[PDB]
């Protein structure tokens, strides 16, 4: 499924062992601090955590081998969804997280017709709430529109 | 009843169509490093 060539990934593995000094299978902005500093670039700690947490998928503030490699592959058409469901979650709750609450869902309701109350949201969440938490997680949303 | 069926449908679907709007936009998250 749009997999990189063994030579491209293999070369990254060697560069990873030489570039990575933490001894972990992931990349950390600290390592970036030392490399960018060596090439004449010394960004502030804020830019380090920012640039690193944005380049890695999920944004844990570090780029794992698959996260960085996936971003490089993103240049080529990978999947039709392209994680577009994340954008749905980002709009459901400006908050900046991936969880839809009964109120936030009512906000998406606002986007269409129908006016709803705490009852109509608890019911809509009752359907997706497989966890029984009265809220809808990422897998629940895709369980509705994707139902994989 | 069925209040959630049509509304909720339009809900997750409301963002589903909205996801396309975000696509086709310039993103600088890659920043340096990715250039290599
Ligand atoms: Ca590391
Ligand atoms: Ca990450
Ligand atoms: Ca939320
Ligand atoms: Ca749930």
């Amino acid at each position: 499924a749009d997999q990189l060539t063994e030579e491209q990934i293999a070369e990254f593995k060697e560069a990873f062992s030489l570039f990575d000094k933490d001894g972990d299978g992931t990349i950390t902005t600290k390592e970036l601090g030392t490399v960018m500093r060596s090439l004449g670039q010394n960004p502030t700690e804020a830019e380090l955590q920012d640039m690193i947490n944005e380049v890695d998928a999920d944004g844990n503030g570090t780029i794992d081998f698959p996260e960085f490699l996936t971003m490089m592959a993103r240049k080529m058409k990978d999947t039709d969804s392209e994680e577009e469901i994340r954008e749905a979650f980002r709009v459901f709750d400006k908050d900046g997280n991936g969880y839809i609450s009964a109120a936030e869902l009512r906000h998406v309701m606002t986007n269409l017709g129908e006016k709803l109350t705490d009852e109509e949201v608890d019911e809509m969440i009752r359907e997706a709430d497989i966890d029984g938490d009265g809220q809808v997680n990422y897998e629940e949303f895709v369980q509705m529109m994707t139902a994989k | 009843g069925s209040r959630a069926k049509a509304n909720w449908l339009r809900a997750f679907n409301k963002v589903r169509m909205q996801l396309q709007e975000a696509r086709g936009e310039g993103e600088m998250s890659k920043s340096l490093w990715f250039k290599g």
